[PDB]
RNA sequence: AACCUGGUUGAUCUUGCCAGUAGUCAUAUGCUUGUCUCAAAGAUUAAGCCAUGCAAGUGAAAGUAUAUAUAUAUAUAUGUAGAAACUGCGAACGGCUCAUUAAAACAGUUAUAGUCUACUUGACAUUUAUAAGGAUAACUACGGAAAAGCUGUAGCUAAUACUUGCAUUAUCCUUUUGGAUAAGUAUUUGUUAGAAGGAAUUAUAACAAAGAAGUAACACGUAAAGUGUGUAUCAAUCGAGUUUCUGACCUAUCAGCUUUUGAUGUUAGGGUAUUGGCCUAACAUGGCUAUGACGGGUAACGGGGAAUUAGAGUUCGAUUCCGGAGAGGGAGCCUGAGAAAUAGCUACCACAUCUAAGGAAGGCAGCAGGCGCGUAAAUUACCCAAUUCUAAAGAAGAGAGGUAGUGACAAGAAAUA
RNA sequence: UUCAAAGAAUCAUUCUUUUUAAAAUCCGGAUUUGUUACUUUGAGUAAAUUAGAGUGUUCAAAGCAAACAGUUAAAGCAUUGUGUUUGAAUACUAUAGCAUGGAAUAACAAAAUUGAACAAGCU
RNA sequence: CCGCCCGUCGCUCCUACCGAUUGAAAGAUAUGAUGAAUUGUUUGGACAAGAAAAAUUUUUUCUGGAAAAACCGUAAAUCCUAUCUUUUAAAGGAAGGAGAAGUCGUAACAAGGUUUCCGUAGGUGAACCUGCGGAAGGAUCAU
C-alpha cells in the first residue's frame, strides 16, 4: 500500500502526462540506491527521491533507533580533548536523521548523513548511505570513533 | 510566534530571554471561503504585499492531460486532507478538492475537435468523462489562496481522481 | 530598535585601512556600493591617510564637492564612497591617474599610471546569470553588470575592461599556468602564475601559485584575481612586482640601504 | 629569580596545617604628597528613585513660497534670499547598563539549493499631451480649554504629497528596402523543455491561465551633450533572520525526565520573507538520560581578553572591540527597508508630577546633576575644531565625540642638591 | 602482516640517491593501492591587547610615526616644472571544522559447518 | 606521678540544631477563575463622494468609511489555591565551643593498680561497668 494517507502521495517533480518516476543525484559521490530509482515510495524529504537538496556538512554515525517514521537516530561518537589533563574522553551526541524507505537500516548500522533544511524540530539531516555493520550489545554502548 | 517558547526535545523547559521581534511573525490564518471575491493586502517583510483571500470563487483550473486552464466559479468544496471541519466551513486551501462548473472545459474541447498545442491521442477518462456529464468535475487547489489571493487548481485525473472518490465513499 | 549599524569604530576598522587608536573613535565606515567593506577603502582614507591631499575629512569632502576626482571614470562626491581592488581613480587637477592595487603587505598603495593604460581596468567575473532573452550577464567584482559578454567567459576568469564605454576588450581564462595576484589571506600582494587548482567537491577550490623566486603558496580560489598570461601581467604591477620576501631578507634589503 | 623562612618538642626527624612573603587594568580605606606625562572613575549595594537643563535633526544649483524681503534689465521681465508649513530622508545608528539568560546566548565552522534587504553601485522595462483630476497645510477670520508638543469651525493654495493617464522589438519571403505573425516585470498555478553548480523542481525557453507594481504630467542648468529626484526586475553591497558542527562554571543531600497544555516523528495544511510543531487537523509512540537527562545554584551576560604562572595551570573578564539582551514591570501594537522601538504609541501593574479637581503628561540602564543605598565612585563645565554619523549632505545639527574641571584608580619619568 | 639492501658527500656519525615483490593504468618503458585517530604543511580568520620588527615621544610609559638634503640650492627626475626614501612587518586567532605529505604508534574494517579470482560455456 | 589528665554536675558567654505555632515573610513557577489593551475577521453604517426624481427638497441603488458591537488569537493584570525556594520568630529541649584555681569522682597514660582497644547488647550520677566475638595498636615474636 503507498497511498496511506488521508491525502494523496504524489511525488512532485514526476510529471505524470506529458514527457519522455523522479529521482536526483544528490552528489558528493553518492550513488542513488536501486530502491529509489526503482521501487515507488513517496518521500517529500528523500534525499534522491524528494526535493531537498543535500548540502552542508557530512557526517557519519551509528543508527540507534528505527522506531520514528521514516525517521532514525544516530549517535556520533568522539573525542573531547581536555587540555588540562592533555587526555580526550569519549563523547557524543545524538543527530536525528530523516531515513526514506529507500535504506532499510536495522540498529548498529552505520550511516552518513548529509545536512539539509530543517526537516523537522529536530531533524536537519538525511542518511545518503549506509553502510551494513553488525552489533552486539547495544548500539548506545557502541564506541566507534569515526 | 515562528519561534522558541518551546521544550528542548529532551523535555527541558527553555528559560526564555529574548521578547518576539516582529521578524518572528505569526499573523493569524485567512479562513479563506466561497463567495463573492474580496482579498485584503497584507504587508509583509520589505513592503512584500501578499494577497489574502477571504471569499472566492472564479479560481484558475488546469486540465493536467492536455496541459490548459480556464477561469471557473468553483461550487463546493468536498474534501480536506487536513480537516472535516474546514470542509464543512467551505473553506479553500492549497490542497482542497473541490467541484468546478466544468463547462468552460467541455466548451474548449468541443472547440478544438468533437464533443466530450494539440498532442491529442490521449482522450480522456471514463470517470472524468462521467463526471462531465453532470457538468460538475472535482479539481485540486494548488495556490494557497490565504497567501496568493487566487484559487488556482487542477482537475483530478486517473488514479489520483480515483483514490479521492474512494475517500469520498458514502456507503454509511 | 535594531536595524544597520551606520558606524564603525576605529579599532574595528580593517587593519589596512591603517588607522590610528587616538587620532578618533570612529572609522568611515565605507558606504554600500561596489565593494565589500572589508576588502574594499572608502575615498576619505584614500585622499587623508595614502596620498595626503587632505588633512581632515572636511577637506575631503571640499575636494570631492570640486567635482574633479572620478574612480572608473565617472564623478563621485560621496566621501565614504568604497574604491577597491583594482580601480582607477582620476583625480583631474593634477592630472594624476591612479590605480589601486595591492602592496605585497596587505596594504592598498594607490599605483600612478599613463593615460593610455588608465581607460582600461581588470575585472574579474564572479556570476555569469542568464537573463530575459537568454542573454548571458557577467557580474564583476567591482559590483558591475557586463552585459551580452562573450560566451567563452568562465565564472572565475578576469576581463579587461574600458572605462571610456562599458564594453569589454578581451579576457583571460583562469588556466593552470595565468599570471595571478591575490587578494585576501596572508599572501595577499603575492603574484604567482598558477602550478595547480585542488576543485574540491562540496567545499572551497584551494590552489597552489608559484612565484617567481619558485616559493609555492596555496590560496582559495575565492580571493584570487587573474592578471595575465604566464608570460605579461595586463597592468602595471607595483615596485616589488608581488614578491613577498621572507622577513629576513625583506631586513636585510632594509639594511642595504 | 623554576626560591622559601617562624610555629607542635626537653631536644630530634616527619606529616601537617597556621603564619609570614610577593603580585593584582582589585576595590576600599589610613597617614602623607613639590614637578611633569598618561588617565580609570555610581559596575559591585538598589536593572532603586528622580527636581532642572540639555542628548535628532535636516534646505549653499536642484520637491512645495502672492508670510516676506530685496538687486538688477527695460509696470513688466528675470533673479537673489526667505520665517512658516507640507513633502522627503533620518530618528532602528549612536550612547547606556548587565537584570535576565548554563547547549541558551556567545566563539569559531558551515548553510541559506530555505529567505528578506532602504540608502549606495551597475545593469536596465512590459497589456487634453504645448500637459490632466481634486484636496490639504501653513495662512486669514471666528473659537474653545486651569493646563498639555490640545485642537474646533469656515475660507483658501501648492507640491517629486495624493490620483489618473498619452511606436518598437523577435519570429517567415523578396532585393539595406516592402508585407505576415505575435508582444505583461515580479508573483502564482498547471503543462513541459533544460549556461552553470558536488547536487536542481536552478538560470532560462515554450504552451494554457491569471497578475501586482511600474516604464518621468518632476527639479535644476549644467558637460566638453550634463545632473538631481523617482522608478519594474536583476545583480552587487550595508546587513538581517534562521541554521550545521564543536566548545561552559558549581550541585547526584537534583535520577529519572518530556507527552491532555506539541513532548518525538509522519501526512495535509495554515502561517512566515523562507525553513521548520512555528500553528492547526489527522495518525503513530516516540524523544532525552549515569558520556549526568530533568531540576537546583551562580554574589553568570558570552567572547576578544585580565591577573598571576618556569612549565603546566588557578582566578577574573560589569567595564575601550564583536555579539546578546533591556529601557520601572510584563504584554500589545502603528510607522517603516529595518522596531515588537520606548527621549514612538495602547493597556494593565508598581512608582510618581501638574491641576481652577473637570482632566493632563511621565519613564536618566543618554550627559551632567540630585536623594537613596551604601566600604565604594568626578562638573548641573566649554565646543563641534578633531574623529564620525544624519540631512534637502562643505556651510546644519550631534551630552555620539572631543577639551578642560575633580582625580595619589592605575601607569611612566623625576627635585629635595 | 615489507623486514631490509646498496652507492655518493661530511667530521664512528649526518643528509641525499637507487631497488626489493603483487595488481590496475599508460606508449619492453612509465605512473595508483584500506578508513579514522595521530602528525606535518597549508588555507581561512577583526583589530585592541599579547609576543614581536622598525622608529632617540629629551628618556621612559607611549604613539605609529618618521628619516634625509638646504640662511633656502644643489642633486635627482619631468617635458621653466617637480622634494625624495619610505614605515605602519611578522607571529599568535581553539580542544572543533576545511584541504594536505605521512612509512611509526593506535584503533576499526576487511577475512572458512565454508570465501572470491580468473578461463570456457549458456542465458 | 605532688605528672598528665577524663566525664557528669553547677555557673557565665557565643554558635548551630530540634520545636508546637495550618508560625511568619518575600520571591518563583504551575493550575484555574475573571480578563484591560489589541492584530485579524465578521456585523455595523455618525457621514463624504456618486447615481434617481421635483424646483434648494423628497425616495431608492453603488462606492469609501468613524464610533459601537460579536467571534477566534496574542494576552497584561488582579484574586484564589498548590508547590517550591529563601530569610525569619518561638516556650521548651538537646548539643557544641570558650571561659572561670567551682562540685563529684579516677576513666586513660606505667601490668595506670580489672592490659588496652574494637564491634554489638544491657546497665549505670559521672567518668564508665558488664556480657558475646574480635584485635595487639600487649605486658608474650620463644618449649
Ligand atoms: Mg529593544
Ligand atoms: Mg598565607
Ligand atoms: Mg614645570
Ligand atoms: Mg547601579
Ligand atoms: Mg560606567
Ligand atoms: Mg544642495
Ligand atoms: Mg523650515
Ligand atoms: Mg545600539
Ligand atoms: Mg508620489
Ligand atoms: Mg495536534
Ligand atoms: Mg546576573
Ligand atoms: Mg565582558
Ligand atoms: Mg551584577
Ligand atoms: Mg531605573
Ligand atoms: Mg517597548
Ligand atoms: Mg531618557
Ligand atoms: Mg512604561
Ligand atoms: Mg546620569
Ligand atoms: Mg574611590
Ligand atoms: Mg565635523
Ligand atoms: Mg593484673
Ligand atoms: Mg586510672
Ligand atoms: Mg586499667
Ligand atoms: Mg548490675
Ligand atoms: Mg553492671
Amino acid at each position: 500500500d503507498v497511498q496511506h494517507e488521508r491525502a494523496y502521495q504524489k511525488q512532485e517533480g514526476a510529471s505524470f502526462f506529458n514527457s519522455k518516476r523522479y529521482w536526483k543525484k544528490v552528489g558528493l559521490g553518492f550513488a542513488t540506491p536501486k530502491e529509489a530509482k526503482e521501487g515507488v515510495y513517496v518521500d517529500k524529504k528523500c534525499p534522491f527521491t524528494g526535493n531537498v537538496s543535500i548540502r552542508g556538512r557530512i557526517l557519519k554515525g551509528m543508527v540507534i533507533s528505527n522506531k520514528m517514521k521514516r525517521t532514525i537516530i544516530i549517535r556520533r561518537n568522539y573525542l573531547h580533548y581536555v587540555k588540562k589533563y592533555n587526555r580526550f574522553e569519549k563523547r557524543h551526541k545524538n543527530i536525528p536523521c530523516h531515513c526514506s524507505p529507500c535504506f532499510d537500516v536495522k540498529e548498529g548500522d552505520i550511516v552518513t548523513v548529509g545536512q539539509c533544511r530543517p526537516l523537522s524540530k529536530t531533524v536537519r539531516f538525511n542518511v545518503l548511505h549506509v553502510e551494513k555493520h553488525q552489533i552486539f550489545g547495544s548500539a548506545r554502548k557502541q564506541f566507534v570513533l569515526f | 510566534r515562528d519561534g522558541r517558547h518551546k521544550l528542548r526535545l529532551t523535555g527541558g523547559k527553555k528559560k526564555i530571554h529574548k521578547k518576539k521581534r516582529k521578524y518572528e511573525l505569526g499573523r493569524p490564518p485567512s479562513n479563506t471561503k466561497l463567495g463573492s471575491r474580496q482579498v485584503h493586502v497584507v504587508r509583509g517583510r520589505g513592503r512584500n504585499y501578499k494577497y489574502r483571500a477571504i471569499k472566492l470563487d472564479s479560481g484558475s483550473f488546469s486540465w493536467p492531460t492536455f496541459g490548459i486552464s480556464k477561469n471557473t466559479r468553483i461550487i463546493d468544496v468536498v474534501y480536506n486532507a487536513s480537516n472535516n471541519e474546514l470542509v464543512r466551513t467551505k473553506t479553500l486551501v492549497k490542497n482542497c478538492i473541490v467541484v468546478i462548473d466544468s463547462h468552460p472545459f467541455t466548451t474548449w474541447y468541443e472547440n478544438t475537435f468533437g464533443t466530450t498545442k494539440i498532442g491529442k491521442s490521449k482522450n480522456i477518462d471514463p470517470l472524468l468523462l462521467e463526471q462531465f456529464k453532470q457538468g460538475r468535475v472535482l479539481a485540486c487547489i494548488s495556490s494557497r489562496p490565504g497567501q496568493c489571493g487566487k484559487a488556482d487548481g487542477y482537475i483530478i485525473e486517473g488514479d489520483e481522481l480515483l483514490f479521492y472518490k474512494r475517500k469520498m465513499d458514502k456507503r454509511n | 530598535g535594531k536595524g544597520i549599524k551606520k558606524h564603525l569604530k576605529r579599532v574595528n576598522a580593517p587593519s589596512h585601512w591603517m588607522l590610528n587608536k587616538m587620532g578618533g573613535q570612529y572609522a568611515p565606515k565605507t558606504s554600500s556600493g561596489p565593494h565589500k567593506l572589508l576588502e574594499s577603502i572608502p575615498l576619505v582614507i584614500l585622499l587623508r591617510n595614502r596620498l595626503k591631499y587632505a588633512l581632515t575629512f572636511d577637506e575631503v569632502k571640499m575636494i570631492l564637492i570640486q567635482k574633479i576626482v572620478k574612480v572608473d571614470n565617472k564623478v563621485r562626491t560621496d566621501c565614504t564612497f568604497p574604491v577597491g581592488l583594482m580601480d582607477v581613480i582620476h583625480i583631474t587637477k593634477s592630472n594624476e591617474y591612479f590605480r589601486l592595487l595591492y602592496d605585497i603587505k596587505g596594504r592598498f598603495v594607490p599605483h600612478r599610471i599613463t593615460n593610455e593604460e588608465s581607460k582600461y581596468k581588470l575585472c574579474k567575473v564572479k556570476k555569469i546569470l542568464l537573463r530575459k532573452g537568454r542573454l548571458s550577464i557577467a557580474v564583476t567584482h567591482d559590483g558591475r553588470s557586463i552585459p551580452y559578454i562573450h560566451p567563452d567567459v568562465k565564472v572565475n576568469d578576469t576581463v579587461r575592461l574600458d572605462l571610456e564605454t562599458g564594453k569589454v576588450l578581451e579576457h583571460l581564462k583562469f588556466q593552470v599556468g595565468s599570471l595571478v595576484m591575490v587578494t585576501a589571506g596572508h599572501s595577499v600582494g603575492r603574484v604567482g602564475v598558477i602550478s595547480s587548482i585542488d576543485k574540491n567537491m562540496g567545499t572551497y577550490d584551494i590552489i597552489h601559485v608559484k612565484d617567481s623566486r619558485n616559493k609555492v603558496f596555496a590560496t582559495r580560489l575565492s580571493n584570487v584575481f587573474v592578471i595575465g598570461d604566464n608570460t605579461k601581467p595586463y597592468i602595471s604591477l607595483p615596485r616589488e612586482k608581488g614578491i613577498k620576501l621572507d622577513i629576513i631578507e625583506e631586513r636585510r634589503n632594509r639594511l642595504k640601504a
